[PDB]
């Protein structure tokens, strides 16, 4: 299972 | 044994040929279990191992959504790296991410990761403490600033310590039959004459899982690191791996050399010679 | 900025004439990701070859497996043809059963 949505650079 | 789960993103801009390609692969140890590719006819998370097939319909929709959102973000990210590095819009660039967790035999966290690279050089990495960042240059410092500002390290740690380890434990259970089986290497030493007076002894290891292996030649019982030719561990295609180490020895001397095999499927480390 | 692939061509199982087998070309340690790989049979390009999905190593360098069904015989010479931005000219790596 993946972490939730990744964050912007 | 110990185990790990990793997710690997690759986002690749391709000006003049559409929107950046986003690719995701998920591994337990050295088994690929899941994949997502933004070029697929219908971009979705897809099973790559039998033991993940038994996950309910909700799983696949949630996991696909994460990956579709990430496609956009990671495309937003390439455009950002362009500004941050004062580059032009004509070149193709790559952003990669590896994140995941290592667990001990007991099943609890040993270490966690969340790191990115831009064009194959380091950009930003979540430190072992899972609360602080290492930025590689002044561009990635801007990202760091942003990431501290929005409590990201904290969210990683909640994931790395909660969901990562819990799903990893469910995966190792459902795929116990393969994921928790270590296949020993099949070993033999081949003998290829070269000169009248020089021979190639090559030590083979075949059919082993997982990939991690130690192959070493000794002469009179001494490491021959610098005289030993070592190929990179390679996939067979049946889940297993292969490797060889080789030494060029003088003829009549083949018995001063021994090959040493270390791998997690073997009870004892192997010592093997060339036999007629 | 750019890293050149390493190339190994080898069989899935030990080679034996007249037994069907898998032919592999493992390209690894390369960067950028784009890469062209062909398996060759006596010079001619083998059709419908498959590859693994893209992944990369701890050092961020990519690796791919290309593979095909094949039945090795005596005369049949086999190779892998690899091209990458780091290479001015495509590189041919020949199959050798004892390697």
């Amino acid at each position: 299972e993946e972490a939730g949505a990744a964050f912007s650079f | 044994g110990s185990h790990s789960m990793r997710y690997f993103y690759t986002a690749m801009s391709r000006p003049g040929r559409g929107e950046p390609r986003f690719i995701t692969v998920g591994y337990v140890d050295d088994t690929l279990f899941v994949r997502f590719d933004s070029d697929a006819t219908s971009p979705r998370k897809e099973p790559r191992a039998p033991w993940i097939e038994q996950e309910g319909p909700e799983y696949w929709d949630r996991e696909t959504q994460i990956s579709k959102t990430n496609t956009q973000t990671y495309r937003e990210n390439l455009r950002t790296a362009l500004r941050y590095y004062n580059q032009s819009e004509a070149g193709s660039h790559i952003i990669q991410r590896m994140y995941g967790c290592d667990v001990g035999p007991d099943g609890r966290l040993l270490r966690g990761y969340d790191q990115d690279a831009y064009d194959g050089k380091d950009y930003i990495a979540l430190n072992e403490d899972l609360s602080s960042w290492t930025a590689a240059d002044t561009a990635a410092q801007i990202t760091q600033r942003k990431w501290e500002a929005a409590r990201v390290a904290e969210q990683d740690r909640a994931y790395l310590e909660g969901l990562c380890v819990e799903s990893l434990r469910r995966y190792l259970e459902n795929g116990k039959e393969t994921l928790q089986r270590a296949d020993p290497p099949k070993t033999h030493v081949t003998h290829h004459p070269i000169s009248d007076h020089e021979v190639t002894l090559r030590c083979w290891a075949l059919g082993f899982y997982p990939a991690e292996i130690t192959l070493t030649w000794q002469r009179d019982g001494e490491d021959q690191t610098q005289d030993t030719e070592l190929v990179e561990t390679r996939p067979a295609g049946d889940r297993t791996f292969q490797k060889w180490a080789a030494v060029v020895v003088p003829s009549g001397e083949e018995q001063r050399y021994t090959c040493h095999v270390q791998h997690e499927g073997l009870p004892k480390p192997l010592t093997l010679r060339w036999e007629p | 900025i750019q890293r050149t692939p390493k190339i190994q061509v080898y069989s899935r199982h030990p080679a034996e004439n007249g037994k069907s087998n898998f032919l592999n070309c493992y390209v690894s340690g390369f960067h950028p990701s784009d890469i062209e790989v062909d398996l060759l049979k006596n010079g001619e390009r083998i059709e419908k070859v498959e590859h693994s999905d893209l992944s990369f190593s701890k050092d961020w360098s990519f690796y791919l497996l290309y593979y095909t069904e094949f039945t090795p015989t005596e005369k049949d010479e086999y190779a892998c043809r690899v091209n990458h931005v780091t290479l001015s000219q495509p590189k041919i790596v020949k199959w050798d059963r004892d390697m």
